[PDB]
Order: C-alpha cells, then sequence, then structure tokens
C-alpha cells in the first residue's frame, strides 16, 4: 500500500 | 514530457480539484486524470469506480540509469505515462477497473 | 540456517546488506515489529533494498507475501522457492546476508 493512496498490492 | 500532449493529463492539479474534474463529467466508472503530485518526477491516476474517485501514487525509479515509472513499487513498470495508461486502458493491473474515458 | 537473522530493524538489516556489498540478490529474512507473527524479506536490488512483508494466516497455517496466492507453510520453503522463481520479486534470491 501507499498512506494515503488507493494503491493495493503484494506488500 | 509526452505527457503534456495528452488531453488525459492536467499537470499540477490539488486532489480536491481532481475529485471536482471527475464529477463534472458525471463521475462514470473508468472516467479517469493523470496529474503532479504536489511535492516532483511523481504522479497520481485519479479514477473513479462505484461513483467514487481514488487515487493511485505512481513513483519514478531509475534503472541503468534511465527512469520508469510504478503503481507497484516496481513490480509493474512503464517508460512514461502514455505506457501506463494504455496498459490499464485494456488491463486492470492493481486498478479496480479498466480506464475506460478521458478526464479532459 | 544463514538467512534468518531473528530481529533486527529495517535500518540494520539496510546496514548489514550494505556491508556485504549491495549485490543483486543479496537477501535476509526478520522478524517485523510487530506483528510478532509477521516477518519482512530484506532483498538487495540495483544497490537498493526493499522489504517483503510475509503474513501468516489460516485455511492449516500459511505464509503469504500477497494475501493468500501463494502460500508456504513455512518460511524456508518460501525463500527455496524464490531462489527459483521471481514471484512478486524483482530478482532471484541467492546470496545470504
Amino acid at each position: 500500500w501507499f498512506e494515503g493512496y488507493d494503491n493495493t498490492f503484494p506488500c | 514530457a509526452i505527457h503534456r500532449t495528452q488531453l488525459w493529463f492536467h499537470g499540477r492539479i490539488s486532489r480536491e480539484e481532481s475529485q471536482r474534474l471527475i464529477g463534472q463529467q458525471g463521475l462514470v466508472d473508468g472516467l479517469f486524470l493523470v496529474r503532479e503530485s504536489q511535492r516532483p518526477q511523481g504522479f497520481v491516476l485519479s479514477l473513479c469506480h462505484l461513483q467514487k474517485v481514488k487515487h493511485y501514487l505512481i513513483l519514478p525509479s531509475e534503472e541503468e540509469g534511465r527512469l520508469y515509472f510504478s503503481m507497484d513499487d516496481g513490480q509493474t513498470r512503464f517508460t512514461d505515462l502514455l505506457q501506463l495508461v494504455e496498459f490499464h486502458q485494456l488491463n486492470r493491473g492493481i486498478l479496480p477497473c479498466l480506464l475506460r474515458h478521458c478526464c479532459t
């Protein structure tokens, strides 16, 4: 993720 | 710099302004624009899905020694924003829907 | 046994990897803080260190770096798998820090 954004992917 | 020739590119506008613009054009699913991040070589893809504007960070990295862009910390990489957009018109990748309509 | 560094900070891992050459595929696994359950895969690519969360869940206990798409019964299996295959990674793991 990126705090403050809606990105969702393998962390 | 070719992204400047694209109509979905709004250069440096705020998140609030991007959600007003997407609103103005009717909050259609896949309505989208690309803009500058407020603090460089970084960008945000603002995309409407289910009547909500979501914001996807696009960050630059180097590589021997040429820049590319990514939304997933380098798992998927693009030479420039046009390539990224064109990819995501056909493939959702990390996004919740396809990029369907340019927000001018 | 080499690649598991028990608990060390993120920075500490960046410094360890750093002083071993910042080479491609240089890696280590550590416990996170917190999630005592959680782990992190610290991996060097292009003289840059990245950190990949490894989270456990239950179906049967398993670990994943990508919310259940790719599962491993323990950490060793995940490592061995990623010596051959990239998975979500930028390069293979080949050197133990």
